């Protein structure tokens, strides 16, 4: 049965707002390098064939009407960890980092950073909950259509490594 | 532009160590030993 | 500052003055406060102690900076006056075992 662990009722803490903004910046930056590699160029006018698009600008120059597409999934992710009761805290080193506080974007290669075994199990659980979220949405769409049962609607254990890889690396990068 | 005369008369040597991203620098020490 | 490694790999620079025995360290282009003074005729081995938190740990760079000689000249007598950095096959990484 596909269900997400419901987390709409709880609310976000104020301390995590800086982390949300910073991870939104990083996600936007990775988005930017992806389309710079693809050949997309910056420009106010938007054309698909010309690969011109106004949002390869710096995150501060980004308007608010576009910023929600990054903050939103982050908000539901952090709400998912809070719903399970995972106590999230901040070290004094993190507060020191906040004290420290044309456009060539550049991200952090997180692959070299490694998590512990407990954090790996944590990421596996949050990945299972993501696959349940996507499975519930896909099953609602699938009952709306009425046919063509999707092959990946099978349980997360039945899912293989490659199919689980994208969600697993999403959990990995957020924990990193 | 390095001064060639200084480079020839100097006895000062240098090596550098690059800690790759993802490796905690608090776990890394750099220097000389006997 | 922090985040000195994630954007670009952190770069410790070790400077040794064989004529005076003064040991100075520069990190990311700024000179660190820690310094050492050794006795004459001291033999100093470049050393890195690291606990692995990543598949790639560190790199031994054998370059040179402004007004400073590369390590190869001080190591090898034949290259004493050769400003081009070198890594001859004799130089290799050893570990405590």
């Amino acid at each position: 049965n596909p269900q997400p662990v419901d987390t709409s009722n709880i609310t976000i803490p104020e301390k995590l707002e800086y982390f949300i903004n910073k991870y939104a910046e990083h996600s936007h930056d990775k988005w930017s390098m992806d389309k710079l590699a693809n050949g997309w160029i910056y420009g106010e006018i938007y054309s698909d064939s010309s690969k011109v698009q106004p949002l390869m600008k710096p995150y501060k120059l980004l308007s608010e009407k576009e910023k929600e597409i990054y903050r939103w999934p982050i908000k539901e992710s952090l709400k998912t960890m809070l719903a399970w009761g995972w106590r999230i805290e901040r070290t004094r080193e993190g507060d020191s980092m906040a004290l420290y506080n044309g456009y060539s974007p550049r991200a952090i290669d997180m692959s070299n950073v490694t998590l512990s075994r407990d954090l790996h199990a944590m990421a596996e659980m949050m990945a299972e909950n993501y696959h349940n979220i996507w499975a519930k949405k896909k099953k609602m769409e699938l009952e709306s259509k009425g046919g063509g049962n999707h092959p990946l609607l099978v349980p997360y254990d039945t899912l293989t490594a490659k199919e689980k890889a994208k969600d697993r690396e999403k959990a990995q990068d957020i924990l990193k | 532009r390095d001064d060639y005369d200084f480079l020839m008369q100097t006895s000062t040597y240098y090596y550098s160590v690059r800690i790759f991203p993802g490796q905690e620098p608090a776990n890394v020490w750099v220097g000389w030993i006997t | 500052p922090g985040q000195g490694r994630n954007n670009n790999g952190l770069e410790i620079g070790c400077v040794v003055d064989a004529a005076s025995g003064l040991l100075t360290f520069i990190a990311n282009g700024k000179e660190l406060s820690t310094y050492y003074q050794v006795e004459p005729s001291t033999k100093l081995f470049p050393a890195v102690f690291a606990q692995a938190t990543s598949p790639n740990v560190f790199q031994f760079e054998l370059g040179r900076i402004k007004n400073v000689m590369p390590l190869s000249a001080g190591l090898f007598k034949s290259e004493h006056k050769n400003p081009v950095p070198q890594c001859p096959p004799r130089l290799h990484v050893q570990f405590l075992s």
